[PDB]
């Protein structure tokens, strides 16, 4: 196997993917904008577009139609898997990167001459494998053939509304179970959570004693939830980057 | 009000007219021969020539005319003003439009005397039109020069074989 | 088409390194198989592609690509932007053309005043 | 610590939800019901509708003549 061909096909596929997620970012700029905005508040350095662009939902001159949340998120997770593929290919590629032989192979190319068949399926099956609306007959499902079995409802509950809200009622229940009473209302519970927005309150004005078992367990479960929710609602941002950032800040 | 022109009588058998439509009938009245209107005075006429009906009948006649009428090639080099008078008009009014060429049959002329040959007319907004007689039935009439790219511009002739050096104001045609 | 594809891509593989092995093969064998070598044969064009591509693989051999997620995203955004720009150029062009059609259709081709009687592609550039 | 920083990064969502809570809370029966209906519909709806737009980008004849002449009037020869 001539590595040249393999590395070629790799660079080509990478190109295809970049082109796909670029077409996406084109039809609905929000996809990037949304993402980028969040990124802005995690990695302060990040440069973000002109506000006007964001609002008018335009990238250059044309203002694009506003899309609903479920679709934006969907395409963001699709682009997520795309970027995964890309990262993989980039990896394998990094790990992979006369005349008598020319006639030698050209001779064997004569093999099986009677192969009556039309072959238009290398760049078309890929281009197609990664494009908008690749599932239905013509135009029914925005999802590409690549991620045809991608379903957000298996990632978000109904009360979260694809990142609009985070369902904390459950944790209010567990909390009631933790404080061993009922003096605590959903709103008073949220008032409790607010402590964790401050850099010092959750530490110096704790709801319960921070050495209490029930409390520490609860806090664990809740923390896990908030984190998974975070990365769930912002697929496009590099999860590992954020994780490592936080860890280093911690140490 | 007439600006001194002699508006001719309808029977006089045609001195290019300022316009060319207005006449005077066997009586003395003034008439548009396009629109078949009768006018009392020069003041009325200038209202008509500036009117929306006399606009239309020119367009209708416009269409009505526009629906009927290894070798050697020719090359023309037309030069234009050197920023002498074009300094007073720069309001992006077709200023971006380059000169245009068209092949006209002599079958139609202001005098209609002799005819039977073609002319390679070249036109630009301010400057006056220009013509070049083409006795040869066909010269340089090529066959798929470029690889069929479709920006019609005005016509196959213009895109196919014209160049407009707009920076120097030189129009080449071949 | 697997045959054609394979021969194009192979002669393209070799043509990418030396360009001398094919020019010798053509004179040695004499087969109507490599008829795509001449720019006459349509497929030739796609050939010019493949070779280029292979020529490209020779570019960063010994160099790894270390693009990160952030970067890839930024890039795809910039590509989008480009596409939008190009689209705008196309639009403008269409407009100008429209103007031209209007004026051409709207000038007197009977205001004659003649005088006498009787490669540009490389010229319509700049140098 | 993670709960801390992640909740900080999600301040907008936290606020958004707290708001939601207060709203639903101040609803009536019918109101709360219809709202729930809405959340549900949003949940079980196609991400792309058969009635969406593609390519709707923004930026940044002789009528009385045929009646007068008597044409374009329905008639029949048997």
């Amino acid at each position: 196997m001539n590595l040249l061909e393999t590395r070629r096909s790799l660079l080509e596929e990478m190109e295809i993917i970049e082109n796909a997620i670029a077409e996406r970012i084109q039809r609905n700029p929000e996809l990037y904008y949304h993402y980028i905005q969040e990124s802005s508040k995690v990695f302060p350095d990040t440069k973000l577009p002109r506000s006007s662009l964001i609002a008018e939902n335009k990238i250059y001159k044309f203002k694009k139609v506003k899309r609903k949340r479920k679709q934006i998120i969907l395409q963001q997770h699709e682009i997520n898997i795309f970027l995964r593929d890309y990262q993989e290919k980039q990896q394998t590629f990094n790990k992979i990167n006369f005349e008598r032989k020319l006639q030698q192979l050209e001779k064997e190319l004569k093999n099986e001459d009677e192969n009556f068949e039309l072959d238009i399926n290398s760049k078309k099956d890929k281009y197609a494998l990664f494009s908008s609306s690749s599932d239905p007959s013509r135009r029914t499902n925005i999802l590409s053939d690549r991620a045809r079995d991608l379903d957000l409802n298996e990632i978000f509950t109904r009360d979260e509304q694809y990142g609009e809200y985070m369902e904390l009622e459950q944790f209010h229940s567990l909390w009631l179970n933790v404080i061993k009473r009922g003096d605590c209302s959903l709103l008073q519970f949220l008032d409790i959570l607010e402590l964790f927005l401050d850099d010092e309150k959750y530490l110096l004005t704790p709801p319960m004693d921070r050495k209490n078992d029930r409390y520490m367990a609860f806090l664990l479960k809740l923390s896990k939830y908030v984190e998974t929710f975070f990365f769930k609602s912002y697929a496009l941002l590099d999860a590992a980057a954020v994780e490592n950032l936080i860890k280093s800040d911690f140490e | 009000l007439s600006k001194g022109e002699n508006v001719p009588y309808t029977f006089q058998d045609e001195q290019v007219r300022s316009n060319p439509y207005i006449y005077k009938n066997h009586s003395g009245k003034l008439v548009c021969k396009l629109c078949n209107t009768m006018h009392m005075s020069w003041s009325s006429v200038e209202r008509h020539l500036g009117g929306k009906k006399h606009g239309l009948n020119v367009l209708r006649r416009g269409i009505s005319i526009e629906k009927s009428s290894g070798s050697v090639g020719l090359a023309i080099q037309v030069n234009y003003s050197s920023e002498v008078k074009e300094n007073s008009v720069d309001s992006d009014d077709k200023a971006k439009v380059p000169p245009l060429i068209r092949i006209v049959s002599g079958l139609e002329l202001s005098d209609t005397k002799q005819k039977g040959k073609k002319f390679l007319v070249i036109a630009y907004e301010p400057f006056e039109n220009i013509a070049i007689e083409l006795p040869p039935n066909e010269i340089l009439f090529s066959e798929n020069n470029d690889m069929d790219n479709n920006n019609d511009g005005v016509d196959e002739l213009n895109k196919k074989c014209t160049f407009w050096d707009a920076i120097s104001k030189l129009y080449y045609v071949q | 088409s697997r045959r054609d594809m394979e021969v194009i891509k192979l002669t393209a593989r070799y043509y990418a390194k030396d360009k001398s092995i094919v020019e010798q093969m053509i004179s040695k064998d004499g087969e109507a198989r490599l008829n795509f070598m001449n720019s006459s044969h349509p497929l030739h064009k796609t050939f010019t592609d493949f070779v280029a591509q292979y020529k490209r693989v020779y570019s960063f051999t010994g160099q790894e690509i270390k693009k990160s997620k952030r970067t890839i995203l930024d890039n795809c955004f910039e590509r989008t932007q480009y596409w939008e720009f190009e689209k705008d150029k196309d639009r403008e062009h269409d407009k100008l053309v429209e103007l031209c059609k209007i004026q051409f259709a709207a000038i007197p081709w009977d205001k004659f005043t003649q005088v006498a009687k009787f490669d540009l592609e490389q010229m319509r550039l700049r140098r | 610590y993670k709960l801390h920083r992640y909740l900080k990064y999600l301040n907008d969502e936290f606020s958004r939800t707290r708001s939601f809570v207060e709203r639903k809370l101040a609803f009536t029966a019918n109101e709360r019901m219809a709202e729930m209906d809405i959340l549900t519909q949003k949940y079980e709806a196609p991400a792309y509708d058969s009635t969406e737009k593609e390519g709707a980008e923004q930026v940044d004849m002789p009528y009385w003549l045929y009646k007068l002449h008597g044409l374009d009037r329905e008639y029949r020869c048997e």
